[PDB]
């Protein structure tokens, strides 16, 4: 499964969690930014690694990053 | 037995029965299990 | 100081105490590259038997010889060439088979060179000094040999006199 | 050289206690199974299964070695060589000047009888569930115990008989191979030699 | 042109250094 | 699906086909697999070593029982100039007829051998089928030794500590003083005892070789110290190579030029050189200290070597550690040096012949130029491959820096934008001009009027060969003159001979030139150029950039970095030498179209062919590739077949292959995938198959491994139709 | 130890153990004589007289070798003036 880490840089603008395809990230509770929010990944076995999380960073080098590591059936995107 | 014949002695033998044992040999460990 | 042999230099440090023979000679630290002594000595030891029996040969074929023709020829190493393929072949092969076994032994045990050989009991009820002096004289006669043997092969090759 | 240690003290051999005694056919046989398993769990390599297969074939071609010294002596054995321009050019073995010298019909002929018996054991192997004594040891199945030395002296069709005979067969084959490179002759020539003449008459 | 016996022998030394080959193919292991 | 890739985990768990690809291809990246050591690296590389020089040596013992045995040694030493030499002996069963007719050559169909092995073992003396047998069989006994080594070093009490491993001043005394100096020594000892009596007709055998000196004086002049009696009475101008007639008895001298009858070196000028080079190496082995506290620690003078003012920072301090530390350093440095070597071999041994009649032999002095040039390409693409991987997975910037100020190769990465962009503007500015030059010739010459060609006379090159003693350019400069300082301190040592060899036109030395050597180097000055441009970038840029800062935390080899920010389509430094690759080949191919086409010219005789339509590029395309490929073309036609046909089938071959490149290339994945999802889909969905089902899923090839497959594919087929037409050129067009 | 250096001229330790107590007054005038018995003995090979295979000269040529030296020779005497010695 691949890697997702999230960084301090972080401002909690969602956009990352709305824009994962297979439900890996989520908002969960903060207090180094101002909307009080951070991006968390506790469900990185469902990440594919397409990336959109980080399409959507607005962040000047990115708060989320995705690692790709071993794949498998669910990171492979196979139906089969 | 010439020397003339061992081309036509060995050029099959490598040629055909050494693919197919060693494809043999690398199938069986390529699709082992543990 | 602490070499026998070269009463000036100071052996290595590997070379003390057992080991029979263990004069201090090694000039060039030749010891400090192995891991022990074990091989090293294994091999000094076969190297000194195979001198041995190769000067017993050299003098017997020079003055006795086996009925057949074929063994008629007085120098060695123009017997080496004169006696057929088939005797020496059958000699490497014997040499071959008494070596793959030890081949498995030597890379591992405490005593290579231990090979077991003794048939008729010389050591059996000898005490550990006097063991000890039996590989020491082993080991003496050996490195003679050895410096006889390459002697009596370079003066072939040199005069085509196989002895004196 | 001096400063260092060529060999570390964690990477060095240890005696295998496990081989006392064990004379040299155990120790070997222990060695090539445990270094070389799958292969050895087969029953190939130095096996009491693979003796006993081999003593088999090395019989059976000692009477096809006799059949065939049978057929040369006796006007058998087809005359000439194969036609190239019928069995294309792969049977071509040299070209002198202007000739094509071609594979000897008789070896031919002889290549396809091996064909047949060759034919039987590969059906044979690939029919384990239907024959007798399979070729190769089943998962589980243990390895005969080594005969040993001398196998037991037990006359019939008994497996020591078979597995003396076998043994007595292969040497007989390895003493004909090696007459056969050290003298010079034909094979078919030692064995006439070594039947008095009964054979090639 | 070289005899049977350089070729023949030449084939069992080639067969010498083919089981050093495996020796050494299967010591680097599997 | 649990133990194929035994060193990597990872794979091995992949359920797909691509851990079946990928097994083979991290099969030797032992820094990368599971469970790893440096102790253990080194010594799988150690034994990896051994058996890889034991595979070479059986190679070479191969090729000499194959000439021995179905090759034409023998008949070839009595008519050298007339009777070509057999490679190997050929049995296929496809083939008809014809095919067996066409291709047999004495007793059976047999392969021209091109690979000048003929020549050079009849060079080194010999004379028999049982000579090159005795090659064979102590061939086979060196590599039976390197496999028994191999095995012993990996044995526990055999097995090098990281300490040994990393002994940097014993490896280099040993290997320099040893390996070259000893070698050359005992190369001399060879070719004087061997080849100097049997190029004079005596035969110096094992067994008379102990009895016959190799000179006459024996020994004795080098002793004491009269050793120019060694060079006293040399080979005579009508010595016949191999006979007595005509012969000396010198071992030693200076000659220079060329055996007026072999046209190649002579025997005499290699063992002195042999000699000196031995001296000189076994004298430059003493360098660096052991264990008897003289020499020197290469530390040391690393450390000691910061220029005093101060331009290259702090000097070399951290480079000992950072080299020893590093396999992909020393690695690259090896390759960089090897692709040279192989590069000086190949301009070499076309301008100085070194092996007898190997001048006259056309499609082996083509085949070998184009194999050494194309080594030489992989070589240096390897070399620089290996300093990216070095920049990515072995460089340490705290080693190499020093209070803040940055070593010698940390400083590198600092004006690594100024270094890029001066490649980028040297190639642009080579690119533009030669194609600007090429084209006006091509529409000049087009339009009917070649005269207003722009056609540039390479006066320093020019002015190089009459330095060296060419009378043809009509400089008078150095040794075009008899009265300069150069030629009077050599009058009486090897210009005679040095100079009735440059000043000759039926030599390689020293080619005449002209405006198409002019073009063509500019245009191999921009090959060479915008490859290392592209190489250099990738390992400068291997560690980060401004699309990618962190590229060191995703490895030398990683697909891209995603589809957005812009794209990141080959950004890693894997597909700087994938990228790099296409243009060594071009490079390479301009370099061998260059030198093929140069000496077809001069084989033929018409030389003011090339000189006249190699300043345009349609003079190329008409004159080399349209003109040579007929003979090629022609090896089979609606009428029949050539012994030339198997080189118009590899020609076909590597056509197809180039193009099987160019599917790989062009198409990318997910286009690979859907289908292929398709096709599992009609297979999982038809009868009579569905009781076969795969144990790996199938899916598309990769990314890198489609870049590394068209790569492949366009390499092989590039290699194998060039040699095709190469050869094929040749020998149908020279006889 | 420490070859490493940054002021006007590197320590006395790089010149070696053997001349790191050679005074200055003593390698630079030793650098000057070996550099021109280097350069005469280089041009009386060569240069003035030919070349020849009996005309070598072992003194010539060893002599010949102190011209390379002499550069470290007197590399080494500036060394040790600046190191005051
Ligand atoms: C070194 C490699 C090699 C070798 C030696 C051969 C050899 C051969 N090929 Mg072949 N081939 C190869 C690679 C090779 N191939 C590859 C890589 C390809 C794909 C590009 C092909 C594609 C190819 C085609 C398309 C054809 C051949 C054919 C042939 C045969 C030549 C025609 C002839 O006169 O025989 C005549 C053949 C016979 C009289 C019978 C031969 C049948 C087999 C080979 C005999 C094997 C005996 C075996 C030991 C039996 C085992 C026991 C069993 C009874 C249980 C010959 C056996 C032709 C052929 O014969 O087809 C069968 C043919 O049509 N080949
Ligand atoms: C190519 C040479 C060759 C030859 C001449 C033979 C000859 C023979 N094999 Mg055989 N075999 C061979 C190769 C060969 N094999 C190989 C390569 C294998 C491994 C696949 C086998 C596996 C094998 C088995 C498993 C059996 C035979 C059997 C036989 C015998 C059948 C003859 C018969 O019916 O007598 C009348 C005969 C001794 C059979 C046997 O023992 O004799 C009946 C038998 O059961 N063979
Ligand atoms: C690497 C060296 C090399 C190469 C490339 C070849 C190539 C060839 N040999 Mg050959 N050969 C070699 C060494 C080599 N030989 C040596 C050293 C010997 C002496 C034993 C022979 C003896 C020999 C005979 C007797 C015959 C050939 C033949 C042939 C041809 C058909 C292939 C074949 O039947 O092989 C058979 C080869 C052998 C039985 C000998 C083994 C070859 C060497 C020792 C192994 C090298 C392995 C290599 C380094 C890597 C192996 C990779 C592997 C793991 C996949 C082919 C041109 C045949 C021929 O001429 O047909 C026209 C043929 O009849 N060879
Ligand atoms: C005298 C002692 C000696 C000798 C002969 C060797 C010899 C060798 N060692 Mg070695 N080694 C030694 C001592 C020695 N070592 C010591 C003491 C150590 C421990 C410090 C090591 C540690 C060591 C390691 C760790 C490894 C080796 C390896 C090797 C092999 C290199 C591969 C090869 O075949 O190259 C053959 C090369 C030649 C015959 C010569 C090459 C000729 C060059 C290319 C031409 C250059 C000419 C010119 C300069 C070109 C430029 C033109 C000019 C104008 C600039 C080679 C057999 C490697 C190997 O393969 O192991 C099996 C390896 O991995 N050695
Ligand atoms: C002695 C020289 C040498 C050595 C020791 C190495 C060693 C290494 N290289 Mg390296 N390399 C070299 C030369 C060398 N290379 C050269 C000359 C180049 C330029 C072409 C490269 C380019 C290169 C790259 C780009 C990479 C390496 C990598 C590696 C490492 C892993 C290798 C691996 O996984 O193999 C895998 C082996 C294969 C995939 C086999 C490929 C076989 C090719 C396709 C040829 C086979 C086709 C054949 C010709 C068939 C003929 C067709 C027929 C019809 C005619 C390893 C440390 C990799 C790494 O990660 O390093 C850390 C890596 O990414 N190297
Ligand atoms: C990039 C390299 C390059 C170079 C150096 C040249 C140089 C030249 N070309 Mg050329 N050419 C090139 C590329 C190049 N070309 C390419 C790529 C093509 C294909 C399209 C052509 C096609 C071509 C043709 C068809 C012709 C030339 C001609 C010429 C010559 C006359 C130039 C001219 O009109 O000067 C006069 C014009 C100027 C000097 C303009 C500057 C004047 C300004 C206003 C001065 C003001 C400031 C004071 C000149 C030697 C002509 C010729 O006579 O060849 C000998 C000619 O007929 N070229
Ligand atoms: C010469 C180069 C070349 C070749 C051979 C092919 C071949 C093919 N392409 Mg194409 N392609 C190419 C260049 C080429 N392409 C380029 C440059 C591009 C870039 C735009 C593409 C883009 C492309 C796309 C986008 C698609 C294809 C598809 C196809 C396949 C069509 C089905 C077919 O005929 O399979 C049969 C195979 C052949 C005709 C190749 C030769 C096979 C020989 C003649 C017969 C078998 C030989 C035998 C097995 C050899 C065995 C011996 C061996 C083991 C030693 C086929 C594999 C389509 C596909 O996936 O397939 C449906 C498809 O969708 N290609
Ligand atoms: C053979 C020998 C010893 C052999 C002993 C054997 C086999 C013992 C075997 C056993 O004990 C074991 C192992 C185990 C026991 O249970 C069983 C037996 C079987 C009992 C020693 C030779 C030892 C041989 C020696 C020391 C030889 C020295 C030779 C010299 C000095 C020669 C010099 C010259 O040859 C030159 C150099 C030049 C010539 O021209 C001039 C001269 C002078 C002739
Ligand atoms: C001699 C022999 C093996 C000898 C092995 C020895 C000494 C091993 C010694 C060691 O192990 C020890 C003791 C200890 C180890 O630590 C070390 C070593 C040294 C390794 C095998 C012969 C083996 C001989 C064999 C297997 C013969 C097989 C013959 C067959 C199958 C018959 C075939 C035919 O019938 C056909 C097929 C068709 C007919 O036309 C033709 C024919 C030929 C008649
Ligand atoms: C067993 C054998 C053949 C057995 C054949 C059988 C079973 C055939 C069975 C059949 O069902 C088939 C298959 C097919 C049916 O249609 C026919 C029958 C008949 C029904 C041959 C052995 C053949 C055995 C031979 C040839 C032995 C040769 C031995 C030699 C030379 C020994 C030499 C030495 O003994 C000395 C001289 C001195 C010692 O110190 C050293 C050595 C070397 C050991
Ligand atoms: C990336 C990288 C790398 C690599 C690099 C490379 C690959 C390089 C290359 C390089 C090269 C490839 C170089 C070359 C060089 C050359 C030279 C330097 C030459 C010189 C010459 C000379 C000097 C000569 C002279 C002369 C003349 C001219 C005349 C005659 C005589 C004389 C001799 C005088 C490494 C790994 C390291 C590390 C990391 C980074
Ligand atoms: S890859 Fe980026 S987007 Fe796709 S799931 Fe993992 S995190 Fe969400």
């Amino acid at each position: 499964s691949h890697t997702v880490k999230i960084y301090d840089t972080c401002i909690g603008c969602t956009q990352c969690v709305r824009a994962c395809p297979t439900d890996v990230l989520e908002m969960v509770p903060w207090d180094g930014c101002k909307a009080g929010q951070i991006a968390s990944a506790p469900r990185t076995e469902d990440c594919v690694g397409c990336k959109r999380c980080e399409t959507a960073c607005p962040t000047d080098f990115l708060s989320v990053r995705v690692y790709l590591g071993g794949e498998t059936t669910r990171s492979l995107g196979l139906a089969y | 037995m010439s020397l003339d014949l061992l081309p036509s002695f060995f050029v099959p033998l490598v040629g055909l029965v050494l693919p197919l044992f060693s494809i043999i040999g690398l199938f069986l460990y390529i699709e082992k299990e543990n | 100081a602490q070499s026998k042999a070269l009463p000036f230099l100071k052996a290595p440090a590997k070379l003390d105490g057992s080991l029979a023979g263990d004069f201090g000679f090694d000039p060039m630290g030749i010891s400090d590259q192995v891991a022990n002594l074990k091989y090293v000595r294994a091999a000094e030891l076969k190297h000194c038997r195979v001198a041995m029996l190769g000067f017993l040969g050299w003098v017997v074929q020079q003055y006795v010889h086996l009925p057949g023709e074929i063994y008629a020829e007085s120098n060695p190493l123009k017997a080496l060439t004169s006696v057929p393929l088939l005797s020496q072949i059958q000699i490497f092969l014997f040499i071959g088979a008494i070596e793959l076994a030890t081949l498995d032994q030597t890379y591992t045990a405490d005593k290579p060179w231990d090979l077991g050989f003794d048939p008729l009991n010389f050591s059996k009820g000898k005490s550990e000094q006097q063991m000890k002096d039996l590989e020491v004289k082993e080991l003496k006669n050996g490195r003679v040999a050895m410096i006889a043997i390459m002697g009596l092969i370079a003066q072939t090759l040199y005069t085509g006199v196989p002895l004196f | 050289g001096t400063p260092f240690d060529t060999v570390s003290k964690d990477e060095l051999a240890v005696e295998n206690k496990a081989m006392a005694g064990k004379s040299v056919f155990e120790r070997a046989m222990a060695d090539f199974n445990g270094r070389y398993p799958a292969v050895a769990a087969l029953g190939l390599g130095p096996s009491a299964k693979a003796e006993r297969w081999n003593g088999r074939h090395a019989m059976f071609g000692w009477i096809v070695l006799l059949a065939t010294g049978y057929a040369q002596a006796h006007g058998l054995l087809p005359e000439g060589g194969m036609d190239a321009k019928e069995w294309g050019t792969w049977v071509i073995v040299s070209t002198t000047n202007g000739e094509q010298v071609t594979i000897p019909a008789a070896r031919a002929a002889i290549a396809i009888g091996h064909l047949h018996f060759g034919a039987v054991g590969v059906f044979a192997a690939y029919s384990k569930n239907s024959v007798k004594d399979r070729l190769l040891l089943e998962p589980g199945e243990k390895d005969e115990a080594p005969a040993g030395l001398f196998p037991a002296l037990r006359p019939g069709l008994t497996k020591e008989a078979e597995m003396l005979n076998g043994r007595v067969a292969m040497l007989g084959l390895v003493a004909l191979v090696a007459v056969s490179a050290a003298t010079g002759q034909d094979i078919l020539s030692v064995i006439d030699q070594g039947l008095g003449g009964l054979l090639l008459k | 042109m070289i005899y049977d016996s350089q070729v023949y022998i030449a084939l069992v030394i080639a067969v010498v250094a083919s089981v050093l080959a495996i020796r050494l193919g299967a010591t680097l292991y599997n | 699906v649990y133990k194929f890739p035994k060193f990597s985990k990872a794979l091995a768990e992949d359920p797909s086909t691509r851990r079946i690809w990928y097994g083979i291809a991290t099969a030797h990246d032992f820094e990368s697999h599971d469970a790893m050591t440096e102790s253990k690296l080194y010594q799988k590389i150690f034994a990896s070593h051994f058996g890889h020089i034991a595979i070479i040596f059986l190679w070479t013992a191969g090729n000499l029982f194959h000439v021995a045995w179905q090759g034409n040694f023998e008949a070839w030493i009595l008519n050298p100039l007339k009777v070509r030499p057999i490679a190997h002996a050929i049995w296929d069963p496809h083939f008809g007829q014809a095919a067996y007719k066409a291709f047999l050559k004495t007793s059976s169909p047999a392969n021209l051998a091109l690979s000048g092995v003929y020549e050079w073992w009849y060079t080194i003396g010999m004379r028999t089928n049982n000579d090159l047998y005795q090659g064979s069989f102590f061939l086979i006994l060196l590599s039976s030794l390197l496999l028994f080594a191999g095995w012993l070093h990996l044995q526990p009490s055999f097995r090098p500590s990281l300490d040994w491993f990393k002994a940097n001043e014993y490896r280099l005394n040993h290997h320099l003083s040893g390996l070259f100096g000893v070698s050359s020594l005992a190369w001399t000892g060879h070719l004087v005892h061997v080849a100097i009596p049997e190029s004079r007709g005596i035969h110096v055998g094992w067994d008379n070789f102990l009895t016959v000196l190799p000179h006459p004086e024996g020994l004795t002049p080098f002793f004491s110290g009269n050793w120019k009696a060694y060079a006293q009475n040399p080979d005579t101008a009508s010595h016949i190579f191999g006979s007595g007639e005509g012969s000396g008895t010198a071992i030693l001298t200076f000659l220079g030029g060329f055996h007026p009858q072999t046209k190649s070196l002579w025997l005499t000028d290699m063992a002195h050189h042999h000699l000196a080079i031995a001296v000189l190496f076994i004298v430059a082995g003493h360098m660096y200290r052991t264990n008897w506290l003289i020499g020197h620690q290469m530390k040391l003078i690393l450390e000691a070597h910061r220029p005093p003012g101060g331009r290259l920072g702090i000097g070399h301090i951290g480079l000992y550690e950072t080299i020893t530390n590093s396999l992909h350093f020393q690695l690259g440095l090896a390759l960089a040096a090897l692709g040279v070597a192989t590069s000086l071999t190949a301009q070499h041994m076309y301008a100085l012949p070194p092996y007898a009649f190997l001048a006259s032999n056309f499609p082996t002095q083509a085949a070998l130029y184009t194999h050494h040039q194309y080594i030489a390409g992989f070589l240096m693409v390897g070399a620089f491959a290996h300093g990216a991987i070095f920049f990515v997975r072995d460089y340490d910037p705290a080693v190499n820096t020093r209070n803040g100020e940055k070593n010698v190769l940390a400083r590198m990465l600092e004006h690594k934008e100024a270094i890029i962009s001066h490649l980028s503007w040297v190639s642009l500015f080579l690119g533009f001009h030669t194609l600007g030059i090429y084209v006006h010739n091509d529409v000049v010459v087009a339009f009917g009027q070649p005269e207003k060609q722009i056609l540039v006379e390479p006066l320093f090159a020019e002015w190089i060969q009459a330095a060296s003693g060419k009378t043809l350019y009509n400089f008078d400069l150095l040794l075009a003159s008899s009265n300069s300082p150069a030629s009077v301190a050599s009058s009486q040592l090897w210009l005679p001979g040095w100079l009735s060899a440059i000043n000759d036109g039926k030599n390689s030395l020293f080619l005449p030139i002209g405006p198409g050597d002019f073009l063509v180097h500019h245009a191999i000055a921009l090959g060479l150029h915008t490859t290392t441009l592209i190489l250099v970038k990738g390992a400068l840029d291997a560690r980060g950039s401004k699309l990618m800062p962190d590229k060191k935390d995703f490895g030398y080899s990683f697909p891209c970095d995603g589809p957005g920010r812009g794209g990141t389509c080959d950004i890693s430094a894997w597909d700087a030498f994938y990228l790099a690759m296409f243009w060594m080949l071009n490079t390479i191919g301009w370099v061998t179209f260059y030198w093929h086409w140069k000496h077809l010219t001069l084989w033929q005789g018409n030389q003011v062919q090339f000189n006249e339509s190699s300043n345009y590029i349609m003079g190329w395309l008409r004159d080399y590739l349209w003109l040579n490929s007929s003979p090629l073309i022609n090896g089979y036609n609606p009428f029949g077949m050539n012994s030339l046909s198997v080189w118009a089938w590899m020609f076909l071959f590597g056509h197809l292959v180039w193009a099987t490149g160019f599917m790989f290339l062009i198409s990318w994945r997910g286009y690979w995938q859907e289908l292929i999802e398709t096709i599992v889909w009609a297979h999982e969905r038809t009868p009579l198959a569905n009781l076969v089902r795969w144990k790996d899923k199938p899916v598309a090839l990769s990314i890198v491994q489609a870049r590394l497959v068209g790569l492949a594919h366009f390499t092989i087929g590039y290699v194998l139709t060039y040699a095709a037409f190469v050869i094929a050129s040749t020998i149908g067009k020279l006889g | 130890e420490s070859t490493y250096w940054e002021g006007k001229a590197p320590p006395s330790v790089v010149l070696g153990p053997f001349l790191s107590k050679i005074p200055s007054g003593v390698l630079g005038p030793a650098s000057l004589v070996a550099l021109i018995v280097g350069s005469y003995c280089t041009h009386e090979s060569n240069i003035f007289n030919t070349l020849t295979v009996d005309t070598i000269y072992p003194a010539y040529v060893l002599g010949s070798f102190l011209t390379p030296i002499s550069w470290g020779l007197h590399v080494a005497a500036w060394i040790q003036k600046m190191n005051k010695a």
